[PDB]
């Protein structure tokens, strides 16, 4: 288990 | 051409080293970069999913419906319309310059350009008028169903609450783009995780609880009409199906994207899942119609 | 004949006589 | 009876489903 | 008089067996592709006639499996056929307002002899009956019904005390007398030798779909669309036996006490003629069982239907 | 951060050096390298988009289909099962060790695995099937649409022309499957591609030619159904839509694939192409009834 | 000796008779499953003759050779309280075709009644129709004179148009499944009706082998 | 203009 994650220019999926 | 003749070697360890920020070695193997370049195909095709499975519903919608102007068809043609925008506009992110490995090992801000900020705030707007319009096409099914009753107890309450979840997660959704794209603005380089993670868990169970709403009262009016005969297939049970799709599917599919390894691009199984919530409503609209005409045919 | 029963007694008679239940 | 009640609730949801479009 | 009964003057033998009525299958085989429209026995027990919707009359073998001989038709259309007593002579008619004498010889299908044909009704033919080898009984639709001559080629007499469809005709197989139906009810028997009606019947207001004469000769039956049967005597003008989807058609056992009947949607069934009850339903066929004619010897029966099929029923004496 | 401090300074010149079999240098820039893994994205969101279409085809036609068991719902389902079935092993394709940077960048045959050409031979034959299905349901198209006319000459002639159309893409397609199988199981970096266009531009020229078929025959019955009243919008307006759809929409799809730049991974919109010369049936199917019951019960 | 006899003697002439017949019957069969036949009823004295002729005893095998295509048509005649018997007969046939004497008023009444009984008989229920309307000249001009009550329960004297769009609808109101049924005006100069047939047979089979393969 | 190219070890699209 682990916390979903962005990147630092990725939109919100 | 040293190694060629070697049977047994792998070329997958061997170190890519390149210009970066952090120095000008930068060591790094095959096999991590083939993992980004695997996450980055792996988003691509679950998006490639939303964007054509959106399509073809939304063109099945156009030709197999009876009813045009409902209310319920326009919330789901906009939810549709933007399912297909926003995988228009990720795959329009993912072939860009945040998403590329010039950027995403070398990071050099240079790269990238106000343009494609511009178009992460465009697809974080969409994505909240997404989640608004599933919000909507969820409480509008609530209050529909739950109108009726002759004793308005526990059905004003249960509608208030998921009210009370859908304008929740609408605002935290809002209030991620909105803060994303204030970080975003200040610094190209930074990123904020919390705000997603509170917004996509708020969405989860917001469909797992309403869909959980429309599994009892689809019983128990599945109940109400064995007292008037009709143990026939009927539109209700074909309603009962797809709510406990939606409950059962996107539950499972959010649990795998929180469940699996990270770092492999199958975070965004969370789409699918939304997928999935969305496309609960036509296909159970399509199979009604259908159900209906081909048993007055029958 | 005018009565009827005469007509009923050579139907009765006619699938009486020369009839067996070999089977 | 609640035969009437019960059939009165669902004839006003099945009417409500279908004029929303689910149906 | 009308007191009279056939199953209260027969309620003192009753029936012995009710149930497993032994019938042996000999053919389920066919070449025809059309529904049966009629099939007649010859006056000896060895060859029978068919024809259907296509342009076939076929003559078939009681006794072996195949076919003798098969003559094709002028008119397609055919709703009758007829095999004389000398068995030379063969005959059709329906929906051509012609009937047709055909002569079978030389063991061929070619249908090389066309004998005769006569232009004499403006309607429908439904029923043709062999008298001798020289006569030949049609009805038709108009009220007409001709005993044409095969040297002669004329009409002789005109029975025409019926108003409405001519359905079907009755010859026993001994005077020489004849019977016909109709849809506005009515059962007459004819001397066949003068234009009058020797006898007449009960209307019911009904359709008459099948005749048959008793084999003693002296008793007439007539199915209908309601499904009754009428069991009426030759003499002295009294109803005797109703039986009460419709009776397509008839026949009797050379015994006389079972009569086998086709029924619109049941199937073929048999009837105890003194207990007046159902006893051993013929469930066989795939098809609706158009006809159910017994053989004059009466050791074999005949049963066609639309499935294209004859089925040769060969009993140890039933 | 040397570089991080300086505002203008272009990363995607920068150059990659790393090791390979054809030399110890082996220098490459960024862009070369970003075009490999944005063909690589490309191909993945087109077959996602494939995959994503023929599923939720396949779902709608389970629901809302009249009449199953009927020869065309068979190949239309073998047909979408086969896109779904092919796409998947295209999916596990993608993710392996034949499209990895490190097989594009560095031909080593040892990261080469004999289940890889397994998946290779399969995916070949799920191919060939796919095509064998495509002309079946071409070729019944044309077959069922030239019956009723009485002079079967023209009509006998173009059917044939049809079946020696199918026969010869079914027969080019299985001659380039065995033609690149033996040679990639001889050698694992050699392939095989004129057959490959050849049989590519059969199935261009066999939808184009059988939709142009389908289009005349569909506006001579028309006209003739207009002689005789009948000038409502109807089933063969549908049919004439969709077939006019499959005339003009995959053959500029094809011409596209076929003229767009290459090494940018839009060779694979001949698969949308088929894709929609597939979908061509199921939607008219949909449509067709979706306005025969609503014009003849509502 | 009514057994079934397979041993028997004699059955080197039955095995050359049983097969040749055979060869009869199976040649006869392939040649009457292609033809198209077409049952052109009607009413008495409605005016089929003048279609048919235009087109160009009791029932006349009106065989004809477009193409490769052999049509038949079955010229009905006699018409007869009782037809329902023998009307089993033609459940192969493609289509009916119906004549209308339009002038006629009881003749419309009593033949509207005989087409909603043969559009929804069973035999016929596979079996797509094409109406004639036999006197549209004659209805034009007596459409000025003498409307009859039993027609218009609502329709104003107008034109002839008015009032014959009436009838063509109605009759078009009078099938349960919606069978292929298609309308024609003809008259005594029609020189456009053969057309209507060859169309009509053309778009019956188009509409029935596709929703045999299934496209629809 | 291009001819359709197959990677070495491609499949058919
Ligand atoms: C009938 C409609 C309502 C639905 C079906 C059509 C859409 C699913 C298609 C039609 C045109 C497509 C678009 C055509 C071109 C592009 C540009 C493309 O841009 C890039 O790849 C840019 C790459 C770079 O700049 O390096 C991204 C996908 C997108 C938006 C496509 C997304 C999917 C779209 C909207
Ligand atoms: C009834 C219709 C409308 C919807 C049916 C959809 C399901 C059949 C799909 C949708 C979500 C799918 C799942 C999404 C993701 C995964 C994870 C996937 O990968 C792993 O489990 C990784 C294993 C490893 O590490 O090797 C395996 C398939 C699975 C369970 C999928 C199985 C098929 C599922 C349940
Ligand atoms: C129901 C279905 C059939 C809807 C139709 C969807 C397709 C027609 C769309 C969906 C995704 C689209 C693709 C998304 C992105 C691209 C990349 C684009 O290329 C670039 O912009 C990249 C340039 C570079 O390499 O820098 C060319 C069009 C293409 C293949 C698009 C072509 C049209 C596609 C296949
Ligand atoms: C919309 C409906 C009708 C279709 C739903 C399809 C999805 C549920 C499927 C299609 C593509 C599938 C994915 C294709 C590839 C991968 C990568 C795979 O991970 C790997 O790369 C292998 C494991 C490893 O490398 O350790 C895990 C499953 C996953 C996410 C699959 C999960 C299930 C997905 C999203
Ligand atoms: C009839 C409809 C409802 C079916 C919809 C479900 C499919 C669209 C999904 C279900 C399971 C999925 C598969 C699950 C796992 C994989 C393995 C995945 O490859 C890997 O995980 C890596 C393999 C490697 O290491 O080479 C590629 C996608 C694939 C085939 C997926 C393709 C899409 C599939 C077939
Ligand atoms: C069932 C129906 C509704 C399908 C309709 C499909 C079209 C809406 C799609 C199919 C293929 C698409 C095209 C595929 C690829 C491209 C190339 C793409 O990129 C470029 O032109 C490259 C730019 C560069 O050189 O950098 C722009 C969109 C375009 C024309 C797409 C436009 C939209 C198209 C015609
Ligand atoms: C080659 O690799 C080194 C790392 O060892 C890197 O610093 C350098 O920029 C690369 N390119 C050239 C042209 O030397
Ligand atoms: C990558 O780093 C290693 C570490 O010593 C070095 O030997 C090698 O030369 C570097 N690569 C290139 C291409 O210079």
């Amino acid at each position: 288990w682990h916390w979903l994650q962005l990147k630092p220019g990725q939109p919100m999926y | 051409s040293n190694l060629f003749y070697d049977p047994t070697y792998n070329p997958g360890q061997s170190t890519i080293n390149y210009t970066s920020i952090y120095g000008n070695g930068s060591t790094i193997t095959f096999d991590e970069l083939q993992g980004l370049v695997n996450s980055t195909v792996t988003q691509a095709i679950m998006f490639g999913v939303r964007c054509g499975a959106a399509a073809l519903t939304l063109i099945v919608m156009w030709m197999t419906s009876r009813s045009r102007k409902t209310p319920i068809f326009i919330i789901n043609q906009v939810s549709l319309f933007l399912i297909i925008l926003h995988s228009a506009l990720y795959f329009k992110y993912l072939l860009s310059n945040y998403s590329s490995v010039t950027y995403a090992l070398t990071g050099f801000p240079q790269f990238i350009s106000r343009g494609d900020v511009h178009v992460y705030g465009a697809t974080n707007i969409i994505q909240v008028l997404l989640v608004a319009s599933i919000e909507t096409s969820l409480v509008f099914q609530i209050k529909v169903i739950f109108t009726g009753d002759n004793f308005k107890r526990i059905g004003l309450m249960l509608t208030s609450i998921s009210f009370t979840l859908g304008i929740a997660t609408v605002t935290m959704y809002f209030v991620s783009a909105v803060k994303g794209m204030i970080v975003t603005y200040n610094d190209v380089s930074a990123t904020q995780d919390k705000y997603f993670n509170a917004s996509t868990i708020l969405l989860a169970s917001s469909i797992n609880f309403m869909s959980f709403v429309l599994v009892v009262k689809l019983i128990l009016a599945i109940r109400s009409r064995r007292f008037l005969g009709l143990k026939q297939f009927d539109s209700f049970h074909i309603l009962l199906i797809m709510s406990c799709q939606s409950l059962l599917v996107p539950s499972i599919i959010f649990i795998l994207a929180y469940s699996l390894k990270p770092n492999q691009g199958t975070d965004v199984l969370t789409t699918v899942a939304t997928l999935l919530a969305v496309l609960s409503l036509p296909l159970s609209s399509m199979w009604a119609t259908a159900a209906n005409n081909a048993s007055k045919t029958n | 004949r005018i009565t009827a029963s005469n007509a009923c007694l050579t139907i009765i008679n006619y699938t009486s006589n020369t009839k067996d239940y070999t089977l | 009876a609640k035969f009437i009640l019960s059939a009165v609730t669902d004839l006003i949801i099945q009417q409500n489903l279908k004029k929303i479009g689910i149906i | 008089i009308q007191d009279a009964s056939l199953f209260q003057m027969a309620n003192k033998v009753t029936s012995l067996t009710k149930n497993k009525i032994n019938l042996k299958p000999n053919i389920v085989l066919k070449g025809h592709n059309n529904k049966i429209s009629d099939f007649r026995w010859s006056r000896d027990s060895k060859r029978i006639l068919s024809a259907s919707q296509d342009g076939f009359m076929l003559i078939w073998d009681s006794a072996s499996g195949l076919k003798q001989n098969a003559i094709p038709l002028d008119s397609q259309w055919v709703l009758s056929c007829a095999i004389s007593p000398s068995s030379t002579l063969v005959a059709s008619a329906g929906l051509n307002n012609n009937c047709t004498i055909y002569r079978v010889s030389k063991e061929n299908r070619v249908a090389q002899n066309v004998a005769s044909i006569f232009k004499g009704h403006t309607c429908y033919i439904s029923d043709i009956e062999f008298t001798d080898n020289a006569h030949i009984l049609t009805a038709s639709g108009d009220m007409t019904c001709a005993l044409w001559d095969i040297p002669k080629a004329k009409r002789v007499r005109e029975y025409s005390d019926h108003l409405g469809d001519v359905l079907a005709l009755a010859i026993p197989e001994e005077s020489n007398t004849f019977a016909s139906c109709g849809s506005d009810g009515y059962t007459y028997i004819w001397d066949s030798r003068s234009p009058s009606a020797v006898q007449s019947f009960y209307v019911n207001d009904s359709d008459i779909n099948a005749l048959r004469f008793f084999k003693d000769g002296m008793s007439i039956v007539a199915g209908s669309d309601n499904g009754a049967i009428n069991m009426y005597d030759l003499r002295s003008d009294c109803s005797i036996a109703t039986f009460s989807q419709g009776v397509v058609s008839l026949d009797f056992s050379a015994s006389g006490r079972l009569m086998y009947s086709c029924y619109t949607d049941i199937g073929c069934v048999v009837w105890d003629v003194l207990k007046g009850e159902i006893v051993g339903k013929l469930e066989g066929h795939g098809g609706r069982v158009t006809g159910v004619r017994s053989s004059p010897d009466g050791l074999a029966v005949c049963t066609g239907s639309w499935d294209s099929t004859m089925k040769i029923w060969s009993p140890g004496y039933q």
